[PDB]
Order: C-alpha cells, then structure tokens, then sequence
C-alpha cells in the first residue's frame, strides 16, 4: 500500500492513486486508468499503458514492481499510451 | 408625429440641461392659465374673485413671473438635507446644554427677561408662519410659492424651538409662568404691542405683492433684528449661551429668506414702475416697524442703542435691494 | 437630555390670540376660514390624532427621499420601462399626468388651512401637509422626467393640467371644487377626509402592490413612499367634522361629505376602475375593481361615518349598484375615444379577459360585451375606422365625464337633465345633478367641452379642431395599447 | 341645424348629434344610427327606429319634423327599436 | 465658517513622536511594522493620494448604507432569488462563502497597519480601511442572511471559512499569507496594492455589471456600493512601494509584489474564471475571462509597475499563456468534484456554449472538450456515476488548488514537485513552487487536504470521511446547477 | 438532507429571533478555530507565535468569548447614523462659533493655556487610536474586536477635532506656534510626561487582556478625566465655550467605551481567578496613571483640586465594575 500521484495522459488533472508495493507497472496503470479512462479520457485498446516517473521522464518496464522502482511516497507518475 | 424631447417641453429652449430645481419647480400653477376664470368652476365664485383681485390685479407686475428662480434653489429633498443637518446641531445644543445644567446657571434677572422678551415670541413666530403661508397661496408663480413654502416651514421651525425651550424653562423655574403667561404678555405688554400691531395689520394685506413686502421686506427684518440679533447678543452677554446660539441658528434661515426676497425684488425692478410700487408699500409699513423695534428694544437694557442698531440693520436689508 | 414629545407638544399649537388692531373677521375672513359662527375657543378643541414635530419631520422625510431616490438611481440604467406590459406603461402615463400638478396644487389647499383655520392644531398639521404635497408634486415630476426621451406622452406629467384635454378638465373640475375654492374647514372635510382618507390612501396601497406585481420597483417604491405621508395630513378632516357635529352643524357637515364622496367616486371610476379591470394583465389581478371598492373603500367609509355621528349618504345604495357598471362605461368611453387621451388605452376584452369579466360581473357579456362584439367583428373584418368616433359624447356638467351606463340586453343609459335659467344642463347621475342643485351659484356659468364646442369656442368646429383645442397631436394621441394584438384571438 | 343628444338603444353612451330643423324623426334616427349602429350596436332590420323625448318618455311620430317637436337645443332623445 | 480640508489635513497625520520611556523597536516591533531599517523620518514622506477625514467619512458612508439597505428592503418581498438563473444563484452562494469572513478578517489586516505603520498617513487611512472592511464583512452577512430559509447553502456565507472544505482552506491559505501574518508594510504591498488594487476592484465592477444583467439589483447595488469603498484604502500599498524603491529596497519590494500577484491570480482563477466563462448565461456574456483579464487587469498592472520603478514579474509570459488554460482546469475540477463545494457548479458545455468557448479559446474542443465529451456520453448513456469521483485530486502545496492544466490533444499537465527536508511537495506551477523556495520557513509544516488524508488525519479514511471532515452533508453538497438539463441537447 | 434554518446555524438555539447586531457581529474570527495553528500556514511563523502567546495564553480566561455582546450593540450602519448625528452637532459648533468670532474673544492667558494643555493632545489622542486598534487585532472574539473597532474610529474622531481646531487657533494667533510647537510640548513638557510614559509603556503590553486593562480601564479614564473633564470645565469657566462643548461631546464617546469595557469585565468575572487577574494588572498600571493625572492637572490653575477630582472619578469607573 503506497500512495502515488497519477498524471494520466490526456486527462486534465493529477490524482491520488493508492497502489501496492507488490504491483507491476501494468497493475499501477490499471489502478490509474480506473480514475481516468471512461471518466475524462477515451480508451485506446490498440494501445498499451506505460508508467514513467514524472520528474525526470524515466520509463518503467511493464513488468517491474513498485518495490523496486525507487519511488518516493506520493511520487507523481505519468501514465502514457504506447504500442510497446 | 411629435418627437420625444430632451427635457420638459416648457423648458425646451435652454442650452443648459435643466437642473433638479428647474425640473420639479417651474411653471406649476395652473390657475394663472385663465386670468378671466382661474378655477374650473363658475367665474363668480368668491375664490375666483379673490385671486382675480389679489393676484392678477396686483400693481406689482411682470410679463413672466414663472421666470423667477430661487438663488438657493431649494427643493423638498434638499430642504430636508439642509435642515436635518441644522436640526441635529440645534437638538444637539439642547441635549448637551441640558446635561450640563445650563438653565440652572442663569440669574433670576435673566430668567425674568426670558419670560417677558423671549417666550412670548411663539405668538410672533406663528404669526409669521401664517404670514409666509399666505404668500404661498396667492403668489403668481410656483417658484415664488416654493420659496414661501420653505420659509413657512422655517417659521414653524422657530416656533417649535420656542415651544420646546419654554417647557425646559417651565421645568427649571415652575413659579415663573412659562407656557401659561405668554398670551397675556403678547396681548398686553407695551414691549410687544409695536409688533402685534405690525403683524395683525400685515396679515390682512391680501394683495400678493403687498403681502410679500409687508411680511418679507418690512416685518421680517424688524422681527429678526429685534428678537434674534438684539435678544441673542444680550443673551450671550448675560450668560445665556443656549439662546445666543439658538438665535444665531435661526438667523441662518432668515438670511435665506432675505436672499430670495432680494432675488424677487431684483426681478421686479426689470419692469418700470415697480420700484415706485415697492417703495410706496415700504413707506406705508416702515412706520409700523419703527414702532415695533421702538416698543420692544427700548424695554431692554441698553435700550436706545438696540433701537438704533436694529433700525439701521433692518433698513440695510432693503437698501441693498435698491429700495 | 431631551424632553419627551408629550410634555411640550401642546405649546406648539398654543398659538391663538385675541386680535385688537384688526378684528377677528378681518384676520379670519369667513370665505377663507369657514369658521361657521363657531367660536375660536370651540375650534381649540381640535385634536389631531397623529402628532409630529418639525425635527421629527425633516429627519424622517430626509430618510424617505434618500431611499426612494436611491432606488430610482439604482434601477434607472436597466430601463424596466422599455420592456413593461404596455397596459402598465399606460397606467403610469395616465397617473403622472392626472396627479402630479394636482398634488402640487394640494400644497396651496394645505396652505389654505395653514393660514385660515381657527384650530391651531389644524394650522400646524397643514403646514406639514403643505410640505407633503410639495414633495408629492416634486417627486412625481422628477420620476416621469426620466422617460421624456422615450415618448412625448411623458411630457404630459407636466403639461396635462395645463391643457383642455377632457380628462384634465375633469381633474381640475374635481380638485378646484374640493380643495382650491372652498374655505379652510371645507377643505379639511372634502379633501383630507373624503378624498385622501376615503380614497387616495387605499388607492396608493393597491397601486404600489400592482406596481410590484408588474416588476416595476422604481414605481412601487415611489408610490409606496408617498403613501406613507398620507395619514399625517389626511387626518385633518376628522377633528373638523367632530367640532361641526358637536356644535350644531351636523347637516352642513353631512352635505360636504355627500358632495365630496360622489365627486371623488366619479373621478375614481374613470382613473382607477378601468386600470384595475382592464389594463393590468389577467394573471396579475388580485381582485376586481368592485371587490376592491367594497373591501377597502366602502366599509371604511361606513365605519368612519358611524364613529363621527354622521349617516351614510342618501345615494349610498345607488353607489353600490353603480360598482357593477360605471367604470365599464368609463373604460369603453376612454378606449373608444382613445385619440383624445394621452396614454394608450388597453382594450382588455380577449376571451380569457372576458370570462374573468363575466365572473367578477355576472351579466357583463350580455351587456358590455355586446358593444365589444361589434367593436371586435369590425376589427376582424378590416373595418377599423368604425372603432374611432365621429362625434363627441355628452359630457356631464358636474363631473365632466361622459354620460354612460349599461348597454346591451339590459340597456339603462340615463341623462339627469336640468333646465336652469334658460340653459339646459346634462348630468350622468342623480347625484351629479343634485350637487349642482344644492349650490348652483358655484357651477352655473361653467361650460363643459361639449358646451364649448356648441358655442363656437372650438375652431375649426370639427374633430381636428377639438384636438388642437385640447393640445393633442399624433404622437401623444392615444391608440390601442397592445396594438390590436388581442384581435388575433378572434382572427 | 340643431344640436341634440342621442341616447341610442343598447349603446352605452349619449352622444352629440347635429340634426336639421327640417328633419323628420326618421331622418333624426338615421343621423343618430350613423354613430351607434355598426359601431357598438347590432342592426335590427326587422325593426323600425323611433324617436322619444328622453326627459318625459314622449314618443314622436316617424313623420314629424324637428321644427314642430318643441325641442330645447341640446335636448336628449332616446332612439329606440320598434315594429310600428 | 469652515476651513477647507487642504488647510488642516496635514495636522491629522502629524502624529509621530520620538519615544523615550520605551524604545522605537519596542513600540514598533519589526515583525509587525516591517520598517526595514528605513527611518521614521523617511516613512513620513508617505503621502496617500486620496484623502478623507472623519466627518466626511461618517457622512458619505451613512448615505451609502441608507441606499444599499433601502434597495434591499424594497426588493426583498419580490424574492428575485427564487426565479434567477441557477448559475447566478450559485455565483452568489460561492461569493458570500468565499469572501464574507475574509472581508471581516481584512479589518484586522488594516488594524495591523493602523497600529504598526511608521507612516502616519498609512496609520490613519488604515483606520478608515479598518472601518471599510468592518462594513463589507457586516453587509455581506446581512444580505445572504435573507436567504437562510431557502437553502442551507446560504449558511455558508457564515460557516465556510470555519470549515476544512477545500475551497475554504484555499481562501485562508491566500488571505493569511497576504494580510494576516505579515508586517504592516508587507500588508500594504501584498493586500491593498497587489490584491485589492490589482484584482478585487475591477472584479467587483464586473460582478456588479453581471448582477445587473442577470436582473439581480439587490446584489448589483450591494456589490457596487462596496466597490466605491475600495480605492480609499486600496491605495495604501503604492506610497509604501515608493518609499521602499526610493530607499534601497527595490528587490524586497519586487519580491512581495511577485508573490502577491501570483497567489492572487491562482485564487482568482478558481473563483472568477469559472463564473465568467461557465456560470453566466451565454447571451449575458460581455467578454471572456481571458478578455477581461487582459483588458481590465493585466494592462493596469504593467501601468502601475512602470510608474513605480518596478519590473513585470519573472513569470509574466507564463501568466499570459495560462489565461487560455488555468481556469478551464479549475472549472472542470470544481464541476467534477462538485459534491465537495457548497454551491451547484454549472457545467456550461451545451453546444452553443461550446462554440462560444471555441471562439474565445481556439483549441478548446480539441483539448478541454475531450474530457467533456466523455462526461457527456456518460450522461447520455445513463452512466452518471462516472461523472463523480472516487479519489482526491493532487492539491498544490502553495495555492491549495488542484494541479490541472491542458488535457486532450495538446496534453500538458505538469507537477512542479520539490523534495525539501525529507518530504515531497506538489506545486501546480513554476511560480507556486518558487513561492515556497524563496521563503520555506513560512509554509514548511503546512499540510494540504491530501497530506491530511494521507497522514491519517481524516477518519474514516474514505471519501465519506473526507466529507464530514470538510463539514459537508447532503443538502449543501453541490450538484449540477441546471440539474443536467443541458444533457437533453445531446439526447 | 440538511434542512433550511430560521437563522445562522451558530445562532440556532436562541428562542429570540437574532438581531441585526447578532447576525453581522458574532463568531467571526477564524484564527481561534485551531489554537495550535491559528493561521493557514506553517505554525512557527512569528505571527503564529504572537497570537498563541498574546491571545491564547492570556491569564484572562473564558470558555466562550464569542458570547460577548456590546451593550450599545453597534454595527457599522448604526455607528455612522450615531456619529453623523454627533458630527453635525460638532461641525455645527465649529461653523457657527467661528461666524461669531469666538476665537478672537479669548484672553492672551487662555490662548497660552490652549497651546500648552490643549493642542498637544493630538499626540495623546492618536496614541489611544493606536492603543484601541491593537486591541481589535488581538482580542479573542469578533464582538470584542468590534467594540475596539468603533472606539478606534472615535479616537481618530477626537484627533481630527484637535487637528482642525489647531488650524483655526493658528489662523487666529499666528505667533503662538499652534501646529508647529506641539511635538516639543508633548515630548518635553513636564505636564505631559506623566501621560507620555503611561501611554508609550501601555502601547507595548501585547497580551490582549493586559492591553484591554492598560488602555481601556487604566489609561482612558485618566486621559478622559484630565483632558476632557478638567480642561473642559476650565475652558467653560475661562470663556472658551467651544472647547467646553467640544470636550463634553467627546465624553459621549468615552462613556460608550466605558459601557463596553464594563460589560467585558462583568463577563470576565463569571470565571474564578479573573477579578484577581484584572486587579493585578490594575495595580501595576494605576501608579503610572496617578503620575499622569498629577503631572498634568497640577500645572493647571486650581491644580491640587483637579488632581483630587480626576483621581477619584477615574478610580470610580473601575470601582463600579467591581474591580
Ligand atoms: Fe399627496
Ligand atoms: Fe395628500
Ligand atoms: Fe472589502
Ligand atoms: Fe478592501
Ligand atoms: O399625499
Ligand atoms: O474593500
């Protein structure tokens, strides 16, 4: 259980999203989407949701878990649309 | 089709956007539209006759009396702004001098002078109220009427001060007769009879121009110089600070009635014969004023001097008008 | 510290003295005082029930104007008047023209009592009365003046009573009779009691409610403010009636009241009647003019008269019936002759309006409706010219209003004619004729508009002549207020 | 040329009508009708317009002329519907 | 006779003396005076350009209230508020709650200068300033109080600033920063100059125009009256800036202005922005919020700054761009989280509204429109629950407002994060973060609503918990202002 | 759903429909909501510390300061109605006594007394203005604050009278130094130093309760008894009628500050320990007041008597409060 700040692509606003230390980037992305996709952002199912650290642009692999990310509690995360 | 105008149609050629005073005050009397039949009824009604005789047939003549303009330009709204100011001041005086026990501090002699010379003024003041209100209802133009309207309110204003202070004096000195004795003083005291005769007589001069002269040019400066100027000075020098201030206050109203009186005379002088008309009325009434100032001021301390001063100060009012 | 009013008030009105250098009669000439052989001392019993003193006056009235005038300045630049119902605009244009200069004239009337009343109480109250109507006249000029650029009809707020337009004649006929040409006691009875206490107080209340309901708050504030000044001087008549009754003049007192009320009612029935039942929109209508008369005017009169030892006037039952009729006549007269007034009369006979009329007045469509039927067909059938007149109606020689009454299936229009000194007069009711008969010297050589027309005083002696004589030209001459839009309802 | 006051049946108002001293009652009636019939009163062409003196109810014959009527100038006249 | 003001005025503010029984620093403690090492004598150069004296004050302001309060009493019984556009009602409910108690608080701020300014001119003006905000606070309570029976939302005129609802926190965050917790000179700069002279004067003008246009004259009169008090005390900052610049502190003076304007703008962009471009009806709209900012706010600031020897702030260009964006974010935030405020936010995204938005802001439908598209489909498609939130947005640690910016096809939402003493802060702009960095001791242990949530200070630690924490219950919790009626336009 | 209420929610249980005074005045300060962190910023800000120390930690304690109610129940609207009235009266005085040449009539001796004892009061009065305005900003409740608000306006009111009359005196007597000399008098005249020390010291008592006592219970009655009561009486008996009335006028304001002061003390006495707290502050400051009344009144004519009278009249103010 770890607080992050979701900056979802094409949304207008950063949101508080509780995630889990055990979550994969994929599963971070899902938990984020919940609060943006179909609320204020259109789904893009030809696309894959990636997680990058907002401060410096660093892109996390789909598969890495939060524990290993080096995240400061409450850290802002960009949730972007990609093909890989 | 008749176009909308920038102002009232009767004020339509002016160059200057009319003022509030002009918009609410001018060309309002309608009884002057039909000099043959002033009122929408039979033309031999006594009131038809009265207006024909005492308004239309006045020796004091002008082509366009509606042209008259109050120098102070009073309307009802600005009359109450002014006088509410002035009333706060005088009611202030009453409140605070009471608090301080001002009446207690006066001498027995001065208390006697007040009862003789001050209180009974309620009769003289109410008589002027009746005087100015008659001018109102027979003057030939609404702007003349209005001046008389407000001056009537001031006359009631003075009476009211007098009525109020009379209670206060009766409260402080219950054995003097304040409030009970005044009629007999007014009616029977030699000091008053000068004035009582002046005003009773003046009050039956029906002609509006003669009413204006008898009341506003002759009687008023005499009443004001004697009862405000001379009595107030005396009050002040006799330790009556309330009345010295009171009277100076009421003299503000007097100065204003003089201003509009002056304005009217200035206006009548545009027409040949009117100076002679006004001067003749003054010469008829001036003797009665002299008697009033004489009978009253002489019974005061330093009497002969009060007479001289008041005589020339009241005279002065008319000289400045050119009369 | 300050005194309480009660303690020193009497001294403000302790002002009578016994003249000596002139005679009482010379100081208080009977024609102006109307003292009626009743002594000065007995007039001193006069006790106004609502008391006020100069400092109170100027203070309280300073605040009244502050308000009224701030409301106007606050609402001015929104210009409500440009989007008001036109029956409303008309109501306003009629009001100002009929009332403003007469209000101002009322200060002279007050001045009449202020100089000539033998009751010192009356003299002082009338001075405040005199200030009151100075206000009313003044404010009721300042207010309409905001609209002079919108239409020339607003100039009539000033001009009306300076003209010979028939309504202005009717107004002056009332007012000069009631308040300008009678002694002081008389004025106290006929104006302040009968007219102001009896009609114009409650009218002003209703007019303010209606202004509000219409969404005109500048006007609602105006009217309601003026109304708060009324009883201060309106009260003056009552004490006078008391003195008269208590001293051997109940009849004289009666007669003045009888005259004052009938004359008031007639003028009221052309000014307020039509407005209530025809100019104000159907859904804005609280009650009928008849309902308003019975609730707020008639009962009060009976109450007043009873408490004063007086009787209901001889014509009272007639007056009751006449509530079903007179004003419908007045409105039809005004509408039909609409080019002769300075506002746009509102027809007020749409179907929905007509059932309302039928409810408030059972028998209306059977009577008043008939005339309106013909007016209506004519307007449907592209003959608008038969809805404007080619002659002048018969004017009543008392009230200077058309002689009119029930039409249609219950036809009852009567003329109460009178031959007097080789001249024939016409009267719109028994009461109007009676007013002349009890005091003919007072009306005898007065001529109504029709008399003038007939005598050659109106030249050219045609309708266009009568229009110039009455100072009316296109642009102030009145037409249908809703520009005939109610006709579409019949096709 | 003679002024009378027309009190037309079923109208609401008395009107000024100039007539002629020479006119017949019939012709008085016509001159009156002009200002009432089709303005505020419905025609009644199964009916005949009669002239009676308003003050006392006196019915004038169709055929008599104004000269002979005894009328005061400005006299009010009832104009009523009849069959004879 | 009376003196002319000019002749004796200086003596009113000739009041400094050299203390002797205590020390200057003790009488004028630096933390409260902010004298900045500049001598008493040099502060005496302070010359307010708008002068007034006690008797003038009480007289002029007596008339102002007479008006304002008469207008209210005159219009009360018509109850305009029951039939106003609900975006209007909302505008009013927001205004009162956000401003009333802060206005009252402003009198303390004025009191701050009145005791602690070394410029005698300032001390006196601030006394009148102190009276002014006593009024504003008072009147802006008296007025909403007329509506307490209509809805509990009106209680928020009083209650708002006593709660932890996020907007109230944002308000206090601004005001305590600007005017409650700084020395006297500081307050003169940051409040009277930057905020009142720079924003709230022109705002009040616009708000009064809009009130008028909406048909709410009670409110138009209210606002416009208050506005006439502004420059009297709003002027106080200018002279202070002059003294500071002329004496070696241009930078310190600069820095306060930079801080005061940015902080003002942020609060302005959530309070005025949304109202102009979304709550006021389309046909009632004179100009865009951006248009209003450029015309009436920005040019003036540049004029002011130039005449005072100061520079445009470092962030000025950013501020320009941000006029296209920030408030659209603020409005979307407010609307989406509408149960968390005390008024009903108006969506303002009908088709006609949307072309207007597109005209005033080219690119709007391509960006802001996107989010609203999804909101809209959802509401058409009977899924209203995806238009209300399940989490709390990120709050800026400076302005205490959501961190938000462009969405859609031009996505540019950024967080200007900062790690400081082992805690991570979040900032909605470069300028907000800079405000903390130049003076961190001043904000360091403050916690925004999100911090509180995260730390376990809000219990239960769910949304319903956050609602009670913020004193909000159904009945004040906000919903769509037009009750979704604009959705019908899309089916 | 939360129902609409009859009144503000904080006033909801009252029985009596709240008044205007209650509706606009009560429970307005928000900094008292979080005594740990008064202001929405960091809690170690100097202003956090200042309020914590000088408002919250005051020995003068009550559970519900928001319960305080002004006896005169002043709101802004009624403050200006009152004082505009009172100002019309005083500006009236100025206008009309001028007109009359009142300043011309004063003796050389009395003109000297005015310059020494009257004019320099602008400093003392402005110091009270600063005094009451500090109470405003540190009092623990909006209704206490408001009382201080209006009293601050009155203090400015007195200063303004003084400033105005100082010009008039300078105009009438250009060789006296009126308007130029006052600072040096205030700063260097033994007659003033009593007061200057009292007020300079009092102005640095930051604790609100101590500020209230030092200013409103100790300093004010001393300043008022000496400068209004004793100087005014003297003025009156020395032929200065303007100042005798002026001072009686300003004493109306003083009586009102006393009324609310009294009300507050009455309220503090509900809580055990507060009489002792207030009495202790009074005993600390009373000596400095004694020095003020002594240094000032003694230099007046009939000096010893003015001291005795002023000492017991100011004492009297506090005795009646029960202190
Ligand atoms: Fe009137
Ligand atoms: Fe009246
Ligand atoms: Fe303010
Ligand atoms: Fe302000
Ligand atoms: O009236
Ligand atoms: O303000």
């Amino acid at each position: 259980t770890f607080p992050i700040m979701s900056n979802f692509e094409r949304d207008f606003v950063i949101q508080l999203v509780p995630v889990d230390t055990e979550d994969t980037m994929d599963q971070v992305a899902e938990k984020c989407a919940y609060h943006s996709i179909n609320r204020r952002v259109h789904p893009q199912p030809e696309k894959i949701l990636r997680v990058r650290r907002h401060e410096d642009g660093t892109l996390f692999p789909r598969g890495m878990i939060v524990s290993d990310a080096g995240l400061r509690p409450t850290e802002t995360l960009d949730i972007i649309f990609m093909d890989n | 089709a008749l176009k909308p105008l920038k102002t009232w149609s009767h004020l339509a050629g002016n160059r200057r956007r009319p003022s509030e005073y002009e918009v609410v005050s001018t060309n309002l009397h309608y009884f002057t539209d039909n000099p043959e039949r002033p009122w929408e009824l039979d033309s031999n009604l006594p009131m038809q006759t009265w207006y024909k005789k005492y308004c239309f047939d006045s020796p004091l003549k002008h082509d366009d009396w509606n042209a008259f303009r109050d120098p102070d330009q009073l309307v009802y709204r600005t009359y109450n702004l002014l006088q509410d100011g002035q009333e706060s001041y005088v009611q202030g005086l009453f409140d605070q001098l009471n608090d301080r026990g001002h009446d207690q501090m006066l001498t027995r002699e001065w208390v006697e002078t007040l009862a003789r010379f001050y209180t009974p003024a309620r009769y003289l003041f109410h008589a002027l109220q009746m005087g100015s209100v008659y001018i109102h209802q027979i003057a030939p133009a609404s702007t003349i009427t209005n001046c008389a309207t407000y001056e009537t309110a001031d006359h009631l204003r003075w009476l009211t001060h007098t009525a109020y202070r009379t209670r206060e004096l009766a409260n402080c000195y219950p054995d003097v007769g304040f409030g009970k004795r005044e009629r007999d003083v007014w009616e029977n005291d030699p000091a008053w009879q000068g004035f009582r005769e002046l005003i009773e007589k003046a009050l039956i001069a029906w002609d509006w121009g003669e009413a204006f002269t008898a009341i506003n040019l002759v009687t008023k400066p005499a009443v004001e110089e004697a009862l405000l100027q001379q009595l107030g000075s005396l009050a002040q020098s006799e330790g009556d600070t309330l009345l010295g201030l009171l009277a100076q206050a009421q003299k503000r109203d007097a100065e204003r009635h003089r201003r509009w009186s002056s304005a009217l005379v200035k206006m009548a002088l545009e027409k040949e014969g009117n100076r002679e008309v006004l001067q003749k009325w003054v010469a008829k009434w001036e003797p009665l004023a002299d008697k009033a100032i004489e009978a009253y001021c002489s019974a005061l301390p330093d009497g002969e001097n009060a007479i001289v001063e008041a005589k020339s100060a009241s005279r002065y009012v008319r000289q400045m008008m050119g009369l | 510290s300050m005194l309480k009013r009660e303690d020193w008030y009497d001294l403000t009105r302790t002002t009578n003295w016994t003249p000596k250098y002139v005679t009482e009669n010379e100081l208080f000439p009977e024609e102006m005082s109307g003292a009626r052989g009743i002594s000065m001392e007995a007039w001193e019993k006069y006790d106004e029930p609502y008391k006020i003193t100069y400092p109170e006056y100027v203070s309280i009235q300073r605040e009244k104007d502050s308000g009224a005038y701030s409301i106007k300045a606050a609402l001015e630049r929104d210009g409500f008047v440009d989007r008001a119902d036109p029956g409303w605009v008309s109501t306003m244009q009629l009001h100002f023209g009929a009332i403003a200069l007469e209000e101002y004239a009322a200060s002279t009337a007050e001045a009449r009592m202020a100089r000539f009343a033998k009751a010192p109480g009356n003299r002082n109250m009338a001075t405040f009365g005199m200030m009151d109507e100075n206000r009313h006249g003044q404010i009721q000029l300042y207010f309409p003046y905001a609209n002079v650029k919108r239409s020339r009809k607003w100039d009539w707020a000033h001009k009306a009573i300076h003209t010979n337009e028939w309504a202005a004649i009717a107004a002056r006929s009332f007012f000069d009779d009631m308040m300008m040409t009678r002694d002081s006691v008389a004025v106290s009875i006929m104006l302040t009691f009968a007219f102001e206490t009896g009609f114009s107080n409650m009218q002003f209340l209703g007019l303010a409610a209606d202004a509000a309901e219409a969404g005109d708050h500048t006007f609602a504030s105006l009217i309601s403010s003026i109304q708060t000044d009324e009883s201060r001087h309106a009260q003056q008549g009552g004490p006078s009636l008391k003195i008269l009754v208590e001293n051997g003049k109940k009849d004289e007192a009666q007669q003045m009241v009888d005259v004052a009320i009938w004359r008031s009612w007639k003028l009221f029935s052309v000014e307020t009647g039509p407005i209530m039942d025809y100019y104000t929109p159907l859904e804005s209508r609280n009650q009928s003019f008849k309902e308003f008369m019975l609730e707020w005017i008639v009962a009060q009169f009976e109450r007043q008269l009873l408490d004063l030892g007086l009787d209901k006037p001889w014509y009272w039952d007639q007056f009751m019936q006449d509530l079903d009729e007179t004003h419908h006549g007045m409105h039809l007269g005004v509408w039909y002759w609409r080019p002769t007034v300075w506002w746009d009369p509102a027809a007020g006979v749409s179907p929905e309006e007509r059932e309302w009329l039928e409810e408030k007045y059972p028998g209306w469509n059977d009577t008043w409706g008939q005339c309106w039927d013909v007016i209506t067909d004519n307007l449907v059938n592209g003959k608008p010219e038969l809805t404007v007149p080619e002659t002048l109606p018969t004017i009543c020689n008392m009230c200077n209003l058309p002689i009119a009454h029930t039409p249609g299936n219950k036809w009852n229009v009567k003329d109460y004619q009178l031959e007097y000194e080789g001249r024939l007069y016409h009267f719109g009711s028994e009461a109007d004729r009676w007013c002349f008969q009890i005091d003919p010297e007072r009306y005898k050589n007065h001529t109504n508009l029709v008399d003038r027309f007939l005598k050659g005083e109106i030249q050219p002696a045609d309708l266009a002549g009568a229009l110039m004589y009455m100072s009316l030209e296109p642009g102030v001459m009145g037409d249908d207020a809703h520009d005939y839009e109610w006709v579409k309802a019949y096709q």
